[PDB]
RNA sequence: CAUGGUUGUCGUCAGCUCGUGUCGUGAGAUGUUGGGUUAAGUCCCGCAACGAGCGCAACCCUUAAGCUUAGUUGCCAUCAUUAAGUUGGGCACUCUAAGUUGACUGCCGGUGACAAACCGGAGGAAGGUGGGGAUGACGUCAAAUCAUCAUGCCCCUUAUGAUU
């Protein structure tokens, strides 16, 4: 049984699958408290299955590609919430309802010419 | 009932007496609808379509009883020249005759053809207009 | 209260950078008592028709512009600097306003008149509809009573006389 | 559009140990320079001395803290001209909330020690004992709003 | 094989691989089609004005659309595409054997 | 306000190229070598009814497509001018071969030819707003839909520079369905150089 | 400050005009105002105005989720001889990289009366011009460049041009 999602947030891609076991994730085939780095941000990304309550059903194993920390983080629990609507598919409402399973709604915006960077323009003296 | 060309809803402003641009939308309600009977309707955006049709309705509110009048009458028959003088006024420059119901405010001066009857009541106009409208029929034959 | 001079194809002498800061200047340092500022004197040579002389001084809210059209660079500093004292006694007596004595601190039912009016049932209903009112009274044509056809809570008709 | 209406207030995210939306925005507060996991340590450092120096679990005494921040008077300055131009005006709850806040860090930063490690914490108890530097201008505004008091 | 496929436009690139996927298949060919390497593009900032202004400024840019097409089939009839020159307009291909 | 040209919207998004060949390596000199012939063909031609060309290159025989609104005298009396065209052509570069020309119908309605003939109505110095209203009177008389024109700088033989447009049709200049082509002479009037613009379209 | 090109600028500011008709002895007026809505002269009502153009929205580009086609140098769950050759097979599945389907007050409820909106839902990944870009109306400032160019006039020609 694999349950393979994807999931995309910030510029960084993250695909999951949902191998049965309980819950150990495995991000790029090492521990998380050992990748992720500060441990706080964890029990937010814990989030979209805490409504369905599979916490001792899922071993996830998450490959994912690109971004930061928190670009990498806040995409499979994203990730998985694409993999919770195959595993869980009349549970949809569960995660609609509260959170994960919207989107990637924004990223970074882009740097307009004649100004400084993105949006913030430059000080001029004579008001 | 007697085959003649009606008014509704207010006057247009000048369907008498600017008429070379109604006539210029006249000549768009027989093609307005025949626009969308045949093709060209699918490709249309689906709110392109709606504007298309919000135009094809107000068109028949004012000029609904223009539809199939394509030259200017010989005529005018008013039920009131106190709320229509707009009418009145462009009748007397084409020195079109007029006939209406006329009562009290009102002026007969500019109605050359005078009934005095009542106003705000439905069988006051509605067993008087109906014999006017019956009086061009056997006019015909 | 500095004053950046530069001059488009006229050598700028020091007789009138003493010329300036009487005029220019010290007439207008006793307006904006909080004074931090810096002004601007362009003088802009044209060899077909004459020079001119521009202005410009910027405050906290309104700034302050004005131009002569003359040749004579000594004369003409005297209509600038009485067009610049004309403008800051608009700007202040428009803030010199504040000056303002300001002292701080049953059911109705609306009528609708009507006049009575003589008419058939069939007419009272058709005039009520063409309004949607629920009411209508009126004096019956043939009755002569007040007589008041309303709709009920049925949704069908009744009529009253009084 | 704060003139087509209001900005729609938008939702945070509650702390994993506490289990508190009021840690979280302590964190956003003393993140200085969008270093997030720098200032979350030094919080995480600066509620085990709360709790050694009591013996209660600190959420309760960073709600008991804060009670002695939050002013319920503060001055709206509305544009009267020669009158006093400060109107003594309550407090929303929003802003409630988040003006406690502001003083307990605002003054943190302001002690003997360098260590936010215990710059923080000293300040916490002592506005868990109504005293300290945070609660003085509390009572300095419950002694200017409460002084013209003729604009009620 | 890889016959390289890189061009300007758009339209024109994927037209000209149509052409060689068929000129190709009716050969004895088993044509890996075209599949679409990442575009190069290239962004040039100039400035608008003619003497003075920056602040306000027009930025161009060109893009290459690159396609590749490889062959593991060869026979004489397939290379009578190879061999034949077409849609020479604004397409250049490398020919690799 | 500061219009920019209606071209450089449209290029590629609803329009086509002027030059439409592909160089990677050495792209610099053999671009040069299209505003040689550019200059070159607007030398000896000098007016003849040319609105613009095109330039395609494949394995050293490099194409020349111009459009010619009065066909034949490019060509000359059957392929007499058209071949006296390329005993020069083909040596400023190296081949140039395969030399052509087509034609196209309704001579003044493509911009490039109704800016220049009434650029050239400014040399005799007549009446410079009829100048005007013979351009826009005949443009959807022809056939056009929105026309738009006009004349910048010593007008009229004065001394202060006015600005002078006439205008009807729809000319919808921000919407990118659009084919608006407009064009810029340089009339000259021996008092300096008068500045014309043109917008047709359809 | 004789100009053509070309750019800032008020300013993304919501305005600026025309046909025909009417009113006024006419300069002109209406249209463009009034009622309430919108980011908008954006729509909907009411009115001697009826329509049209230039702006505004949109079409364009990019970003947000999908499908179909084609899977290498790209990407390896399932096979291992992982130095990782990401190699053998091709795994082509996901991902990525590119050619296209879809978001508009389409769809409901308000009491809100029909007058469009607004307000609150659900429906998709996306929701109220989605985010952003490009695009800058009539015009203002003798605004800025005769040093990117181009040329009216004036001036220079053993030099105000040249060469080191």
């Amino acid at each position: 049984v694999e349950y393979r999602g994807t999931g995309r947030r910030k510029n960084s891609v993250a695909r999951v699958r949902l191998v049965p076991g309980e819950g150990n994730i495995t991000v790029n085939n090492r521990d998380v408290r050992e990748y992720l780095p500060f441990e706080s941000l964890i029990l937010d990304l814990n989030q979209p299955f805490d409504v369905t309550e599979t916490k001792g059903n899922y071993d996830v194993l998450v490959n994912v590609h690109g971004g930061g920390f928190t670009g990498q983080a806040q995409a499979i629990r994203h990730g998985i919430a694409r993999a919770l609507l195959e595993a869980d598919p009349e549970y949809r409402g569960s995660l609609k309802r509260a959170g994960l399973l919207t989107r990637d709604p924004r990223m970074k915006e882009r740097k307009k010419p004649g100004l400084k960077a993105a949006r913030r323009s430059p000080q001029f003296s004579k008001r | 009932r007697a085959g003649q060309f009606y008014i509704n809803q207010r006057w247009l402003g000048g369907l008498l007496t600017n008429y070379k641009t109604i006539s210029k939308r006249i000549k768009r309600i027989s093609e307005i609808e025949k626009m969308e009977e045949d093709g060209l309707f699918e490709v249309l955006p689906k709110k392109e379509v709606v504007e298309l049709k919000k135009e094809y309705d107000r068109l028949i509110k004012f000029l609904g009883g223009i539809r199939d009048m394509k030259s200017m009458p010989q005529a005018l028959f008013v039920v009131d020249p106190r709320k229509e003088r707009n009418a009145i006024a462009e009748a007397r420059k084409l020195n079109i005759p007029i006939v209406g119901i006329v009562d009290t405010n009102c002026d007969p001066d500019e109605i050359d053809y005078v009934i005095p009857a009542n106003d705000d009541a439905i069988r006051a106009v509605k067993l008087l207009t109906a014999k006017m409208a019956d009086a061009i029929l056997e006019g015909q034959q | 209260i500095r004053f950046e001079i530069h001059g488009d194809n006229l050598t700028i002498t020091d007789a009138i950078r003493n010329y300036i800061e009487e005029k220019i200047g010290k007439l207008e340092r006793y307006f904006n008592d909080v004074p931090n500022a810096v002004a601007h004197v362009k003088v802009k040579t044209y060899s077909n028709s004459a020079t001119k002389i521009e202005v410009t001084i910027p405050l906290k809210n309104v700034t302050l512009r004005a131009e002569e059209r003359n040749d004579d660079l000594y004369a003409g500093i005297d209509l600038i600097n009485n067009k610049l004292e004309r403008q800051v006694r608009k700007y202040k007596t428009r803030i010199n306003r504040k000056s303002r004595d300001r002292g701080d601190q049953i059911e109705i039912i609306r009528s609708k008149e009507f006049s009575l009016k003589p008419m058939d049932s069939e007419e009272a209903v058709l005039q009520m509809n063409l309004l949607g009112h629920d009411f209508f009274v009126f004096t019956d044509r043939e009755t002569d009573g007040t007589s008041i056809v309303y709709r009920r809570k049925d949704g069908k008709y009744g009529l009253i006389q009084t | 559009m704060p003139r087509k209406g209001s900005v729609p207030k938008r939702d945070v995210l509650p702390d994993p140990i506490h289990n508190s939306k009021l840690v979280t925005k302590l964190i956003n507060k003393i993140m200085l320079d969008g270093k997030r996991g720098t200032a979350q340590r030094i919080l995480y450092s600066a509620f085990d001395l709360v709790e050694q120096r009591s013996g209660r679990d600190a959420l309760e005494v960073f709600e008991e803290a804060i009670n002695n921040i939050m002013p319920v008077l503060e001055v709206k300055a509305r544009r009267v001209g020669g009158s006093n131009y400060q109107v003594p005006v309550e407090v929303r709850p929003e802003r409630r909330t988040t003006l406690g806040l502001r003083w307990l860090v605002n003054y943190a930063r302001l002690r003997g020690e360098k260590t936010m490690e215990d710059r923080l914490a000293n300040e916490i108890l002592d506005a868990a004992n109504n005293t300290g530097g945070a609660v003085k201008k509390r009572e300095d505004t419950h002694k200017m709003a409460e002084a013209n008091k003729a604009f009620a | 094989i890889r016959i390289r496929l890189k061009a300007y436009d758009h339209r024109v690139i994927d037209q000209s691989a149509e052409k060689i996927v068929e000129t190709a298949k009716r050969s004895g060919a088993d044509v890996s089609g075209p599949i679409p390497l990442p575009t190069e593009k290239s962004v040039y900032t100039i400035i608008r004005a003619v003497h003075k202004y920056k602040d306000s400024r027009e930025q161009f840019e060109q893009r290459t659309h690159k396609r590749l097409i490889d062959i593991v089939n060869p026979t004489p009839k397939t290379v009578d595409a190879l061999m034949g020159l077409n849609l020479p307009s604004g397409v250049d291909i490398e020919i690799k054997l | 306000g500061q219009k920019i040209n209606p071209i450089g919207l449209r290029v590629g998004i609803i329009r086509d190229w002027e030059a439409k060949w592909y160089a990677e390596k050495d792209f610099a000199s053999l671009l040069h070598e299209d505003l040689k012939i550019r200059k070159f063909i607007d030398n000896e031609l000098k007016e003849a009814s040319v609105s613009h060309v095109e330039i395609e290159r494949a394995a050293n025989r490099i194409n020349i497509a111009i459009h010619t609104g009065k066909p034949g005298m490019v060509i000359g009396k059957g392929g007499s001018e058209i071949e006296k065209l390329r005993n020069k052509l083909n040596a400023l570069t190296d081949k140039k071969v395969h030399i052509n020309v087509i034609e196209i119908k309704k001579v003044d309605l493509d911009a490039r030819l109704v800016a220049e003939n009434i650029a050239r109505q400014l040399e005799n110095r007549a009446s410079f707003r009829r100048v005007q209203k013979q351009a826009i009177t005949r443009a959807m008389k022809l056939g056009a839909k929105g026309i738009k024109t006009q004349v910048s700088g010593r007008l009229g033989g004065a001394d202060i520079a006015r600005a002078e447009q006439y205008s009807e049709g729809t000319v919808p200049l921000h919407t990118l369905r659009a084919d608006i082509d407009y064009a810029h002479a340089e009339a000259d009037t021996t008092y300096g150089k008068l500045g014309v613009k043109v917008w047709i379209y359809r």
